[PDB]
């Protein structure tokens, strides 16, 4: 009958590291190697309220009273130093191939079924799409998440690392290399042969991303953000906390990953936003909407479900997806 | 032939359910009078970072904090228990007599 | 009765086995029928040559340890024993449960009389303390600290101010000096008005039910228990007459053969322990005899609380 | 009629410790005493939900106002340093010797033919293919669980220590050594023959295993994880802990343990999904499948009471998978 086996959890390829911001300056990019680290530092912040009021605070004179107690805060904050315009964000990104195949699944015959349904694809059409997507993530430094979105030039460096060295160097201008349109080229034609020789098993590829903005002296830098303790007074409250894995800001990795996912332009809603990452659900956690919802029958567990159990082979824009996940790992399973 | 109902019966003046705006936090009372003010010997323990507050989920009902409650003392504290067994015991042994 | 012209403070007293068992119906720390009693034997033996009347008593109790057990699945307790000596055939006695406590209570007498005026204040804190020294508190032994960091010395506070700010003042000295302890107060008024209180909810209540409503802790359905004031335990307020009173040589093996006997049967009351910052006025919280023995009714209580 | 012994408790032959993994640059790998530690660090993850919604939760407004909600977490996160592209792996093992004496057992005459069945096996045919495979194990670094399974280069050295020091040391290059072929080598051979005489009781064994995994700068090393306490909030969970001993993460004895005793090749299913572990009831619980199920007469079970009791005994494969249990150690016996 081939139900769906009860758990299911696949390894995550396309495994990066935490992205250890540095700085610097732009025509001393080729030298960056000794290149000083963007620390996470505190300072003091002030703000009068700013939110809005529920109609019972509207009083004008409870209004001046609690503009004149304000919340005295600290945050932890990364900027560039003042004689250096370029952030290079350094990252170390591992294709592991072997999608299909859990990590743990209960039905021999569901592991059996889907091992061919990934093979089929595989074998009609391999990691192309998929990885020329990957290699545009990777090329436009999307994992410079907001060190991008003012930056005058962004510079990616992509170095395929073999046995110590570089075997193969790309070089990207990021800005040339939209956000939004997974056009053709000469070089992420080739990114792309190797993330898919990667992703198929068919090599070891351990890329080295390397991205340098030009944000400007002085400015800030946002690496990722940590979650915060709150036990003590509202005045040393820290109300925000920045990572960094040892005196050194850096991006998390699954940002990283997140940054990396961002493939999935199949989802029924518009093409005009561009776009979202490939999660059950497709969800965007900055819009609140959960596109790729059940009630279509486009998520990734019907797909799936319709793919594997009862052989009704969606679209290959929705197989991408669906391989895309497997890719990207999880705990699908009921209880 | 005591049931499991009976044993949490004399089990529940263990558990305190307090109350916060999320929902409601189970905890244990280890003198056994359901957290009262004077004679109640709570139960507080020490969590990852800062935590000083009852042993508990912050369940949305009490149905379901009070059923954590006697879930924990079923799989943990088994000292509870026992004393809860003997209660029991004696509440059937005191009912066949009067 | 009479109201303390002095304040005499015996000072943390180390009591090694006091009773635990206050009455038949109650456990725990010993009856105040002890402590006034004992500060009756101290006026009998020392208060009659220094010329003054020790009558009152203060209990403070700063450290209580109960030689009890929590026996293996029950929730409630036993008391650790003594090991009496064998009957004249070798066989072992019949064990008589007794319960032992370690207190640390601090006594506030007080004192009135000529003798304030013919002795020093510290000449007779002093006779009594070396008096107290040699005696027992409720059954146990006043342990005598030798060879700590310092002995704790006594006070006789003359609770004649001259002004009401000295008066709070040397009050508050004192507070400061018997304070990580709890004051033991009676609290009859309050029984007796919670047991109206649970006539209006239900008709023939008794106040032995409503001392009982004061002592547990009743869970109310909406689930939150029954707040209470304070702390709210059982004592036994003295004694009540079972027979008529016998002549002295009339009763069978009595103590004395010139003393009247009369079989006599405990009473039990509220009590409340409260810190001694929370009177204002050390001069009550003390804790007097009541006898009116025509009637029976011998009993103890603090008069002049509220 | 010699009924079987009420208690059965075997000591655990092959002692390994915990597996201290410390990082580093290879290429000095024989430097690598000082490599400093790998420590566990915490870091914070937001994620929206993935798992399956059971058609109840499929209202659309619910799973936006639930992706609106993310859950946030804390996990014990154990990465390889930003400049290191090696994982050290160390730990020692111990092979004792009197594999087929119980620690524990009622009935002498059980105990008595017990101990003459393993002797016979013994007399007939030694130790010498469970510590070939035990040798295997060792070779490739299949204690390297997930370190191993995306390593560019993996190399195992284990040395044998007398007295004080090396007596005899070993070097292998655990990727030609494959996951799943016990083939023959030459210095295999001696490993296996050193094995068998701390198996057989004829000379004391203990060797000290490290391996070494090209896995990349900063990537992720996954020592083995804790269980947590489960007492409190949802935002600062802690969902994720991980084994350290002291301020350097470890892997857990038994996960070691594990790994070596993945010689079964033997159970009734097809051999083609590799070797499992030596369980009774031979069970890989990733998978939720026991294979050697009682109905078929291959658990360990039904040989040891075939074989003692009623003079039954199996093929030498069984008979090498029994020994293996006795090996492996266990509380066997009835109530």
């Amino acid at each position: 009958i081939l139900s769906t086996a009860s758990v299911l959890a696949f390894e995550r390829k396309l495994d990066p590291s935490d992205a250890l911001m540095s700085a610097g300056a732009w025509a001393q990019r080729d030298a960056s190697q000794e290149w000083p680290a963007v620390t996470v530092r505190e300072k003091s912040v002030r703000g009068t309220i700013s939110n809005r009021l529920k109609t019972k605070d509207r009083d004008p004179a409870k209004l001046d009273a609690s503009i004149q107690s304000p919340n005295l805060q600290t945050v932890d904050v990364a900027n560039l130093p003042s004689d250096a315009d370029t952030l290079k964000v350094r990252f170390t990104l591992r294709v592991l191939g072997g999608a299909g195949t859990p990590s743990a699944c209960n039905d021999a015959a569901y592991r059996d079924k889907l091992l061919q349904t990934v093979a089929t694809y595989v074998n009609d059409q391999g990691f192309a799409e998929l990885a020329r997507r990957y290699a545009h993530n990777l090329a436009n430094a999307r994992f410079l998440w907001r060190n991008r979105v003012g930056a005058e030039a962004v510079e990616v460096r992509i170095n395929h690392i073999r046995q110590g060295e570089v075997a193969r160097a790309w070089r990207f201008d990021a800005l040339a290399i939209g956000l939004r349109d997974f056009k053709a080229d000469a070089e992420l034609d080739a990114l792309a042969e190797l993330i898919a020789s990667g992703l198929s098993g068919s090599g070891h590829v351990l890329l080295e991303v390397v991205a340098f903005a030009r944000i400007g002296d002085g400015q800030e830098v946002f690496p990722s953000q940590e979650l915060i303790l709150d036990k003590g007074d509202k005045k040393g409250q820290k109300s925000k906390t920045l990572y960094s894995v040892r005196d050194a800001a850096a991006i998390h990795s699954q940002k990283i990953g997140n940054a990396l996912r961002t493939i999935d332009t199949w989802y029924p809603d518009e093409d005009g936003l561009g776009p979202i990452a490939v999660e059950p659900y497709g969800s965007v956690t900055s819009q609140g909407k959960a596109y790729r919802q059940p009630k279509q029958k486009l998520d990734f567990y019907t797909l799936l479900d319709n793919w594997v159990l009862r052989d009704e082979a969606p679209a290959v824009e929705q197989q991408h997806y669906v391989i895309a996940n497997l890719i990207r790992g999880g705990v699908f399973g009921e209880a | 032939t005591i049931s499991k109902t009976d044993i949490d019966c004399y089990l529940q003046t263990y558990v305190v359910i307090d109350p916060v705006s999320n929902g409601w936090q189970w905890g244990i009372d280890e003198n056994g009078v359901g957290g009262a003010l004077h004679h109640g010997r709570v139960e507080m323990v020490e969590g990852e970072n800062g935590y000083f507050g009852l042993r508990g989920a912050t369940h949305p009902t009490e149905k379901e904090a009070m059923a954590a409650a006697l879930g924990y003392l079923w799989k943990c504290r088994q000292d509870l228990v026992a004393i809860a067994r003997n209660d029991a015991i004696e509440a059937e042994k005191y009912r066949a007599k009067a | 009765v009479t109201d303390p012209e002095a304040l005499l403070l015996l000072p943390r007293l180390s009591i090694q086995n006091a009773n635990a068992i206050s009455s038949p119906l109650t456990w725990g720390f010993p009856s105040p029928g002890a402590f006034t009693g004992f500060v009756h034997a101290l006026q009998r033996r020392v208060g009659i040559s220094l010329d003054i009347e020790l009558d009152g008593v203060g209990i403070v109790c700063h450290r209580f340890e109960a030689q009890i057990s929590q026996p293996a699945g029950k929730r409630t307790k036993v008391f650790n024993l003594t090991r009496n000596p064998l009957n004249r055939d070798g066989s072992t006695a019949a064990i008589v449960e007794e319960g032992r406590a370690h207190l640390e209570v601090s006594l506030l007498l007080g004192v009135h009389g000529d003798g304030l005026d013919d002795h020093p204040a510290q000449e007779i804190a002093r006779q009594v303390q070396e008096q107290a020294g040699a005696m027992r508190l409720a059954g146990g032994s006043i342990l005598p600290w030798c060879n700590e960091r310092f002995p704790a010395p006594n006070a006789e506070l003359l609770m004649l101010g001259g002004s009401d700010e000295q008066r709070r003042k040397n009050q508050r000295r004192l507070t400061r000096r018997l304070l990580p302890g709890f004051a033991l107060v009676s609290r009859e008024a309050l029984l007796q008005q919670h047991l109206e209180t649970l006539r209006t909810t239900l008709p023939e209540a008794t106040t032995l039910d409503a001392l009982l409503d004061l002592c547990r802790i009743n869970f109310e359905p909406p689930w939150q228990v029954r707040d209470k004031p304070g702390w709210l335990v059982p004592i036994p307020a003295g004694y009540n007459a079972l027979s008529p009173l016998y002549l002295p040589g009339e009763v069978r093996n009595a103590r004395d053969r010139e003393t009247p006997l009369r079989f006599v049967e405990n009473l039990f009351g509220l009590g409340e322990w409260l810190s001694p910052h929370r009177v204002a006025a050390l001069s009550d919280l003390l804790w007097y005899h009541h006898a009116e023995p025509d009637k029976g009714l011998y009993r103890w209580s603090t008069p002049r609380f509220v």
